[PDB]
RNA sequence: CUCUUUAACAUUAAGCCCUGAAGAAGGGC
């Protein structure tokens, strides 16, 4: 068939090592060649090519897609042309017998010849991934070279380096050469012409794993950390459980008069650390995660989530922190949102609550002395969820049970229709 | 006590040749070649060395019974010497059980952190009725 | 190459150590070297003081442990792999 | 008792005008992290060991070995194009 | 010549002051 020698050297040339695999680079030109065929005839066609590493000709096949259906009549065949296959083919499977005429050129070896190094610009950055997955997520020391504005270079042995960029160190420190620096590396985006490794101190990936090296009871997956939440300057809160019941946890991080944690806040840069149990139960794991302040009162709306904390104000100033960052990293340890408050005015908040909702149920059907009694018990229901909760719950004995639901749903159900066609068409 | 006191130091070998695991031949060799202790006696020394054998794991088998903790959770710096203790009982029996003991769970007092030994007094229990000579 | 390596340990909380010394056995074993260790010494007592807020009119002391190990042969990969390793906090492992 | 926040300090001195504003409104909000924001990839790391990592250290010897090699190949087409004069 | 089966309790701090209810934003030194 055909060959360009220029094309031939070139694979030759850069010739897969015995680490890199020589046969994709055939399998990455012959989808180029057989894409060029193919924009080569006017017909919208689907094609293929093979190359034999012996030789260097290839030959050029153009093929259907065995389909049960009419889409695409230049791509698709029946059963009874698979019989010329002797039924061999099944539909999902493209095959054909017939060859096409090889295409010959001289644009395409241009682009050709791009394949090639292209494929090298992978083979790099993927060459280099393969290391990143064999220490995802572990710290590594390295020894700085390069110091650029806010982002230093680190030199690791046998040709690796990395590189931190500001937000990933410390907030205080900065870096001179010569500095061994221990990192965990957490990502590999791909920069043009190849990728390399991140590093960073500030994550808290940093500190669970700096924690891994120092409690071997987390090493012996003796007791599980189930999440970690740190400002990287000042404070930092875990949690901590095991369900063997046989072991302390935050006993077996804290150490000898925490003597274990502080080590690594010393490795932190002195960064103060809270070590909380886990618990499954949101609410009182909360309570965990709110500490060293805590309160005796928890509200919660699953629906959002959003729950909300009272407390007294000498533990309430205790309980915000410093810009708030406690609850800050307490929800960023919970996962889920935060409020805090004082009791004296979060009586009155839950009173308002129901107050203003209980107007506008005196506002809709109007009996202000039946709905204040029904608002005791709504705080479970809005009050699209007194319609929406199945009529086994609302019945009681006060109140008419069977007569009076009916038309209560009815109501309900018709006055959020007509929010709901208020949405849309209104006048602004 | 100065002949007893060598026994302290055959205790410390094991634990090297339980974590470097290598043929018992080059613990000695090394070990003597090194240094000699004057206190201590390699005449006595040396045939504790040989005790390496499994019958020791044996009679080791004899503490699992009763064990409010896994076997091998206990620290092996702390199972070690009970592996030695033992040893003295049942495949030597030269001191009584309750006068071994005593000094056994001084023994560790002496490498056993958070009072190690002094619960692990409890276990004493278990060795006496391999013999009813109390 | 300087075959003499000259390691002692102290220890502050055996739970740590044993794993710790452990690795350092385990880095030479790797590489082929053998060697001999720990060699622990009995506990040594290093007397505490505190200052805590003031008592009306604390602790003084806790338990310590020491290891030593050498090595036969240091491979050039053994001592790559012995700056490699990241000692466990908390516990000084100064070289000899 | 120090209580040096110049804000706080600012807080018991404006607090009449936070009493004026504490009525029938939400009082604080504490939002943080995000699906997105906390992804934290922790399950197992204990495969790789210290002995392991410190044994098999992350190696990209290769990698710059075969691209030196393909930079003067290159160079030699670049000589194909290079005439003799 | 018994002591009745192995600690864990860790955080000392980030200026002054203004607009703003805010511990949201934002400012002067």
């Amino acid at each position: 068939g055909a060959m360009n020698k220029e094309i031939l050297a070139v694979v030759e040339a850069v010739s897969n090592e015995k680490a890199l695999p020589r046969e994709k680079i055939f399998e990455a030109l012959e989808s180029a060649l057989a894409t060029a065929t193919k924009k080569k005839y006017e017909q919208e066609i689907d094609v293929r090519v093979q190359i034999d590493r012996k030789s260097g000709d290839f030959d050029t096949f153009r093929r259907w897609l065995v389909v049960d259906e009419v889409t695409q009549p230049t791509k698709e065949i029946t059963l009874e042309a698979a019989r010329y296959e002797d039924e061999s083919l099944n539909l999902g499977d493209y095959v054909e017998d017939q060859i096409e005429s090889v295409t010959f050129d001289r644009i395409t070896t241009q682009t050709a010849k791009q394949v090639i190094v292209q494929k090298v610009r992978e083979a790099e950055r993927a060459m280099v991934v393969d290391q990143f997955r064999e220490h995802e997520g572990e710290i590594i020391t390295g020894v700085v070279k390069k110091v650029n504005r806010d982002n230093i270079s680190l030199d690791l042995g046998n040709n690796a380096e990395a590189v931190i960029l500001r937000e990933d160190m410390l907030p205080r420190e900065n870096f001179r050469p010569g500095d061994r620096v221990r990192g965990v590396l957490y990502s590999v985006r791909p920069e043009a012409r190849g990728a390399q490794l991140f590093v960073t101190r500030s994550k808290p990936e940093m500190l669970i794993e700096l924690f891994r090296i120092e409690v071997p009871e987390i090493g012996e997956e003796v007791i599980e950390i189930k999440a970690a939440a740190r400002d990287p300057g000042s404070r930092a809160k875990i949690a901590v459980k095991t369900n063997d019941k046989r072991i302390d946890p935050v006993g077996a991080c804290v150490g000898m008069r925490g003597a274990r944690v502080q080590a690594v806040s010393t490795e932190l840069g002195g960064e103060r650390i809270d070590i909380v149990l886990w618990d499954d139960n949101p609410a009182q794991f909360v309570i965990n995660a709110m500490a060293p302040a805590d309160v005796a009162s928890i509200v919660v709306d699953e629906d959002k989530h959003t729950m909300d904390i009272a407390v007294e104000a000498g533990n309430l100033a205790q309980a915000i922190g410093r810009n708030g960052q406690n609850v800050r990293l307490a929800s960023q340890l919970s996962g889920w949102e935060l409020n805090v408050m004082t009791v004296d005015d979060l009586q009155a908040k839950h009173q308002a609550e129901a107050h203003a909702a209980i107007d506008t149920f005196t506002k809709y059907l109007d009996i202000d002395e039946d709905f204040a009694t029904v608002l005791v018990e709504e705080g479970f229901s809005t009050l699209e969820e007194l319609a929406y909760v199945p009529m086994k719950e609302l019945l009681e004995i006060e109140g008419l049970d069977e007569p009076t639901v009916e038309a209560l749903r009815e109501r309900a159900k018709n006055a959020l229709a007509t929010i709901a066609q208020a949405q849309e068409e209104s006048l602004g | 006590a100065a002949r007893r006191r060598a026994r302290e130091c055959a205790v410390q070998a094991l634990y090297s040749w339980q974590l470097s695991q290598n043929d018992i031949a080059d613990v000695e060799y090394q070990f003597l070649a090194e240094q000699d202790v004057k206190d201590v006696d390699v005449l006595y020394f040396r045939e504790l060395l040989a005790g390496v054998a499994t019958n020791t794991a044996y009679l080791d088998g004899l503490m699992k019974p009763y064990l409010s903790r896994l076997l091998e959770e206990l620290g092996q710096v702390e199972k070690a010497v009970l592996r030695i203790a033992l040893y003295e009982l049942s495949k030597r029996s030269d001191v009584p059980y309750k006068v071994a003991i005593n000094e056994a769970i001084e023994l560790a007092k002496s490498f056993g952190a958070e009072d190690s030994h002094k619960f692990v007094n409890g276990v004493l229990d278990k060795a006496a009725p391999v013999i009813r000579p109390n | 190459q300087n075959q003499r390596i000259r390691i002692r340990l102290k220890a502050f909380d055996h739970r740590l150590i044993d794993q710790a010394t452990a690795e350092i056995v385990e880095t030479a074993k790797r590489t082929g070297a053998q060697v001999r260790g720990p060699i622990p010494l009995p506990t040594r007592k290093e007397r505490f003081t505190v200052l805590i807020s003031p008592h009306v009119n604390d602790q003084y002391e806790i338990r310590t442990h020491l290891r030593l190990v050498d090595i036969v042969e240091p491979t050039e990969k053994t001592v790559d792999a012995l700056m490699r390793l990241d000692l466990a906090a908390g516990v000084d492992v100064q070289i000899s | 008792l120090g209580s040096m926040d110049a804000q706080t300090r600012r807080r018991e001195r404006r607090a009449e005008k936070q009493a004026q504003w504490k009525a029938a409104n939400p009082l604080l909000v504490g939002v943080s992290a995000k699906p997105v924001n906390r992804p934290i990839l922790s399950l197992n790391r204990k495969p790789k060991s210290r002995v392991e990592s410190a044994l098999n250290p992350i190696d990209l010897t290769v990698l710059a070995e075969y691209h030196k090699q393909i930079e003067s190949n290159l160079q030699r087409i670049e000589r194909k194009n290079q005439r003799t004069w």
